[PDB]
This record gives structure tokens, C-alpha cells and sequence, in this order.
């Protein structure tokens, strides 16, 4: 079957510049079936390119397809604000197949995060489960690492993360890493730390608390 | 020129549901029509094709569980889902394929969820603090989607961060909502998060201190 | 153990309709299932087969215009019919196929009528005589079936004959209802047929003299 | 494909006697897929025999199947009143096909019809259409001929027939014939004759009227 690998996983550029998106097929592929689509959050996709180089009606002049065989390239000459979204490529043999997707992202000043750690609320410690939340407020770039340490012991597989959409005001990100533990296993240690590693920090910041200490 | 999807909802694992796609501006029976779903935070997955001449094609992940049908005078495309599983939880779109000219008409879609989950209630725990300070509210163990989190009944908005929900091992969602305020205003201003989960008839105002 | 059909009604030529078949006693997902219709006064005609493994089979008379599907959570078989023609006018059954052991469970069925007509009311004309006498009533020009013709509001039954309706060239139905009585009683007993046509909210009571 | 040919189309026998219904297949056929069904007026079919000679449960001993190759026969050893219905046969290759159906009715005496003819009412002659009715009441066997003579012109393609189901009391049929003409074509002629022909009539009886004569 046909498989379409889009590169890169996410492209990071500022307005006015030129984006060069890459769609890659697994075998030689016709240039008449390879459509490009644009999808903005919470909306259906928009057809941008069809065939391989043709603008759908109502698609302005900044958008342009190219390529053939196995490598095809959507290119946007001069980026505008409304062009930051996700872009998929189509190919169609016996049936349609899509690519995984490429994200556009606003490059900004390399900004350090704001690192906070919270202990479990006393209410939740009655229910029998402890959630230890670590907040990283407004950093850039999106790429960071949260490492939970419990009594000088690396924590693995018991945390979960989530991130917000690139903020429309200061074009930065925010992350929430939740460590979940049983009340019994919580009461078995003392030092809970969250050591963050980001490009805006000269050395890894570590916020921490000690259990049961006002 | 529209494609309006209906039928989406919640289904237990192993149950069945039928989705609708109401059209105007194109006549469905003459067109290639496609069903394409999108799981939360994933990409586009082709699901079901149907020729103008009635020939059908299906992707291997749904072959044998899904049936694609239409209805000429009602101008409505359908998709019968049987023996549903957890993976099929997604937003489901119908589109008009022009093959060479791609798919030029899409619908905003209807959301499908699959889980032996129940309904419970979102427990709201405080995220209390002890240059700048941070406080928040942990909305934990509610299902299904979604919840609305405001602060000071809408007054405080500057610096608020409502996180997208994560789905825990129990089959239960959970998210956090935080706000950064000046460190001094801790003793003077009252901070209460406002949480509302309409499925479980649950609204909470928790004070963080 | 039951098979109950639904959905059958009146449709114009070129329209569509979908027939329901709610099952209890057998699970549709685990059986060969069939759709077999019967035109008025005609024999049985197989229409749609569906394997338990989703594979489908249609007769050449409805290929490309019918679609058979099911819904396991609801335990209901469906038959979708598009681009309907007048010949498709019939009573439709859903039945379980055991291949080698025949079809052992049937449903009473639903009535489907395709025509480009409207739903008008019937005129009642008399049939007058001049050792037994004959008189009757003509219920002419009405769509759709049926009508009910009694004599003397139910008192006169001995010797009454109401005929099967005929579908005239106009697309309208027409039947006759008669009764045979002793000739001498022509001047002593009063004879009134009673015609009711529920579709048109028309009721007529005509005196034959 | 497979095509099934039942014979005879209409089999007439009295209660008690033995019924031999025939089903004929257009080509060689496996005895393992051939079923018989019973349909009483206004009821869904009932499975009687499956395979080729196996009674479905609930079906009495009086029913019994047979046959192989291309000819098969359903056999009702001793008829009963509730056995007077239509009987279909099934065969099945890639998909089911049925037979045309054999009607099995009561064989009674040779009772002669009683003929009556009815002119069009004055009410209809205002509408602009003339329906002339001719009645044949309580007769057996079902086989009869109705002929319209308008001024001794044998009328063709302008009449219709319908027949009641064999009556439950005396095992007799009844037939209705309607001659639809226009008011103008009706008033062009005078004698409207309906000449009936049946086995109970030594010679055909005609009933007739003269248009406009009280």
C-alpha cells in the first residue's frame, strides 16, 4: 500500500518567512492525486493543493505545490498569521491514504519557564490517592523535560503530561506534569522534587517540597 | 454547499451506532463520498469510500464492523458502526471526493466516544501555594468530556492556563487549571475557581488559599 | 421468537425508503439474513442475502438500488432501497437463512407502494336490478388501498361478495361489492352499502334502489 | 442461474385425497438445499420440508418430501381443510431462488354461474366516464370467460377482471368484469351485451340492456 511520511514533525518559523513542507511516499506515485490540506483547530480541513501544483479556488497565491515521483513540496512564500495550522498530504491508489501531519509554529525569543511544584491537597489524602502536580509556566521553545525524583530516586511510568496550544499573546507554551501515587506509598517518602531542563535555564531548575511541612 | 454530520455519541465497547451526514449543494449519490475520522490529537484516517456506482471500499481497521450506505431522496450519507472498540473514539467527517481534484467539501463532523466508563463526578482539589506566585485547581476523575473552568466567576482571566484533559488508566479524564498572580496579592484577593461538568450535573466553586 | 418489519409506506417513483426488521429470538449478527418480497397476486422473490460474515448478495432486479445492513447492539436488520420503481410495489419479508435447513423464521412483513399518484377518495355509485335479485356498489377511483365495504352496517352478510380491487390504467384502484337477495324483497327491504376509506377521511353510505 | 418450474399451476382436489405437487429445476441440483414452504392467504410462509425429505419440526406426518436430480415432489398423504393454500419451492446456489407457486384449492361440484349486468349510473355519466358491470355469482370451477358485445362488436383491451377467494361455505368463486368507456364512446352505441361462457352452461348465456331504456 501507499504510505506518506511528512517531514518535519513540526516546523517552527515566524511570519513573513517561507515554509517548505515535505511529503514523502513509499513507492513511486502519480502526481495527479496528491492533495494538500490545511486544518485549523476545531475545524474541518481545507483543500489547498490538488493534483500536485494546482490551487483550489479561493486559495491565495502564497500557497504552491511542487514535486513528483516520491518527493512533493508544499511551499508558502510569505507567511501570514492565518497560515499557522496543521497541513496534511493525500495520495490515492485504490483508496485514500493520508500523512501523519506537519505543524507550523511561531518562533520566538528563547524564554525560560516558571517552575512550581505543588503537594497533594489534604482532601485528596482522605480519598486514598495523591496527585503531585508540577507546573511549567510560559517557556519557549516547547521542548522540555520534567523529571520526578522521590527520595533521590528517579520516577518512571507513573506521571502524565499535557501542554496548551501556543499562546496567542506571547507565543509561549505551558505544561502540566501530574505524578499519581497511592496514599500508602506517598507516606513512605519525604522529599518530592521536580527537576526541569530547558534551553532557557543555564542549569536544571529543581523545585521541591518535603511531605507534611507547612 | 454543506455536509452536516449527526448520530455521534457515547457507545459501550461492543455496541453499535449509526452516523448521519446531511448534504446540500452536492447530491450525494452522484459523488464519491468518504468517511474520515480523527482520534483526539491524532491525524486523519481514511475509513470508508463509496463510488457513485455503489462500489464500496474499507480500511482494514474497520473492515467487517462498519457499513457505508446512502439514501438518494434524503441526500444523506450514513455510516453504520458495529462491534465498536475503544480505538474508534474520534471525530468523524464526511467529505466529497473528486479523486484527482481531491476532497473539496468537508463537514465539521460529529464526535464518537467508546468506553465501558460511567459518569461519576469531577472532584475539584485545590492547588494551594506556600516576584510571582502560582495557584490552581485540579479537576480529576470525570468522564466523559468535557469541563469548563473559569476564575473569579470570569473576572480573572489574565494569566490563566486551562490544560487539555488527559485520560487516566482508570478510563477517567483529568486536567488542571492554573493562574499566576502577583505574589503580594495573596493576602488581599480571593481566588475561587469555577468548575462545571454538564454531563454529571456538577458545578463547583472551590476556594484556593 | 419473532421478526417484526417496519418502515413500509408510500413512496413516489425515484424516491427511497428503508425497511426495519427488529428481531427477538435470534441474533442478526450471527445469521444469514434475507429479504424476500411478494408483489400483489404474485409469487415470492428473493432480494437480499447477507452472510454472518458481512458478505452480501443481491438479485439482479435490485442490484445497485438496494443496500442491506444491520445493527448488532439494537439487533435489527435494515434494507435500504433507492431509486424506487412501480414494480417494487410489494410486501417485504425478512427471514433467517439456514442455507441447508431452509428459512425457518419469517416476519409478517410491511407493505410498500410506489406510484406517482396522490391519496384521493373513492366515489360510490349504485348497481341496481330490474328468482333472486342482484344489486351492488361500485367503489371506483381511489388511492391508496384499502377500503372497507359492509352492507346495512353489518346486518346483511349472508350472500355478500366484495371483490379484489383492480389497478386501473389511471393508477387508481377500483372494486365492486354486491349482494344477492330474493327478488320479491326488492320493494320491502332497504339496501345501503357502507364505504369507509381511512386514508382520505372519506365515509360514504349509498342507497341502492 | 437456477430456475424453478412448479406444475401444475392450479391443483384441484377434495378433502382426504392425496396431493402431488411438482417442482422442476432447470439444471442438475443438489438434494441438500431444496425446501418447501406453505403460505395461507395473508400469512408469512411456513417451512415444511428442508434438505429434500426432512420434516421441519411441528409439521405433521401427512407431509413428506422426495426427489433428486432435477425433479422433486411434495406429497400430502391425506389432505385436511387447513392445507388449502399456495406452496412454493426453494433452491439455492450463490443465492436463493424460488418457484412460481402452486395453488391448492377445494374440488367441489359443477355449480353454474348466475349472471347479472349493470348499466352505468346517471351520476357517473355526469363525470364523463361509463363503467358497465357484469356479475357472475357463486360458480365452480374457477374457469370462465366473459365477453363484452357493444352492438355485436367484441370489445378488447378496455375491460378488467377480478375474482374472490373460494368461498368458505360452498367452495365457489365469483367474478367481476368492468367495461370502462367514455361518455361519448358510450353514447355512440345502444346494445351492451355480456355473454358468459362456463362449464355449467349448455350454451352461453348473455345478459344485456339497451342504453336509455327504463
Amino acid at each position: 500500500e501507499i504510505v506518506l511520511t511528512q517531514s518535519p514533525g513540526t516546523l517552527s518559523l515566524s511570519p513573513g518567512e517561507r515554509a517548505t513542507l515535505s511529503c514523502r511516499a513509499s513507492q513511486s506515485v502519480s502526481s495527479s492525486y496528491l492533495a494538500w490540506y490545511q486544518q485549523k483547530p476545531g475545524q474541518a480541513p481545507r483543500l489547498l493543493i490538488y493534483g500536485a501544483s494546482s490551487r483550489a479556488t479561493g486559495i491565495p497565491d502564497r500557497f504552491s505545490g511542487s514535486g513528483s515521483g516520491t518527493d512533493f513540496t508544499l511551499t508558502i512564500s510569505r507567511l501570514e498569521p492565518e497560515d499557522f495550522a496543521v497541513y496534511y498530504c493525500q495520495q490515492y491508489g485504490s483508496s485514500p491514504t493520508f500523512g501523519q501531519g506537519t505543524k507550523l509554529e511561531i518562533k520566538r525569543t528563547v524564554a525560560a519557564p516558571s517552575v512550581f511544584i505543588f503537594p497533594p491537597s489534604d482532601e485528596q489524602l482522605k480519598s486514598g490517592t495523591a496527585s503531585v502536580v508540577c507546573l511549567l509556566n510560559n517557556f519557549y521553545p516547547r521542548e522540555a523535560k520534567v523529571q520526578w525524583k522521590v527520595d533521590n530516586a528517579l520516577q518512571s511510568g507513573n506521571s502524565q503530561e499535557s501542554v496548551t496550544e501556543q499562546d496567542s499573546k506571547d507565543s509561549t507554551y505551558s505544561l502540566s506534569s501530574t505524578l499519581t501515587l497511592s496514599k500508602a506509598d506517598y507516606e513512605k517518602h519525604k522529599v518530592y522534587a521536580c527537576e526541569v531542563t530547558h534551553q532557557g535555564l543555564s542549569s536544571p531548575v529543581t523545585k521541591s517540597f518535603n511531605r507534611g511541612e507547612c | 454547499v454543506q455536509l452536516v454530520e449527526s448520530g455521534g455519541g457515547l457507545v459501550q465497547p461492543g455496541g453499535s451506532l449509526r452516523l448521519s451526514c446531511a448534504a446540500s449543494g452536492i447530491t450525494v449519490s452522484s459523488n464519491y463520498m468518504n468517511w474520515v475520522r480523527q482520534a483526539p490529537g491524532k491525524g486523519l484516517e481514511w475509513v470508508s469510500l463509496i463510488y457513485s456506482g455503489g462500489s464500496t471500499y474499507y480500511a482494514d481497521s474497520v473492515k467487517g464492523r462498519f457499513t457505508i450506505s446512502r439514501d438518494n431522496s434524503k441526500n444523506t450519507l450514513y455510516l453504520q458502526m458495529n462491534s465498536l472498540r475503544a480505538e474508534d473514539t474520534a471525530v468523524y467527517h464526511c467529505a466529497r471526493d473528486l479523486v484527482v481534484y481531491g476532497m473539496d467539501v468537508w463537514g465539521q463532523g460529529t464526535t464518537v466516544t467508546v468506553s465501558s466508563a460511567s459518569t461519576k463526578g469531577p472532584s475539584v482539589f485545590p492547588l494551594a501555594p506556600s516576584g510571582t506566585a502560582a495557584l490552581g485547581c485540579l479537576v480529576k476523575d470525570y468522564f466523559p468530556e468535557p469541563v469548563t473552568v473559569s476564575w473569579n466567576s470570569g473576572a480573572l482571566t489574565s494569566g490563566v492556563h486551562t490544560f487539555p484533559a488527559v485520560l487516566q488508566s482508570s478510563g477517567l479524564y483529568s486536567l488542571s487549571s492554573v493562574v499566576t498572580v502577583p505574589s503580594s496579592s495573596l493576602g488581599t484577593q480571593t481566588y475561587i475557581c469555577n468548575v462545571n461538568h454538564k454531563p454529571s450535573n456538577t458545578k463547583v466553586d472551590k476556594k484556593v488559599e
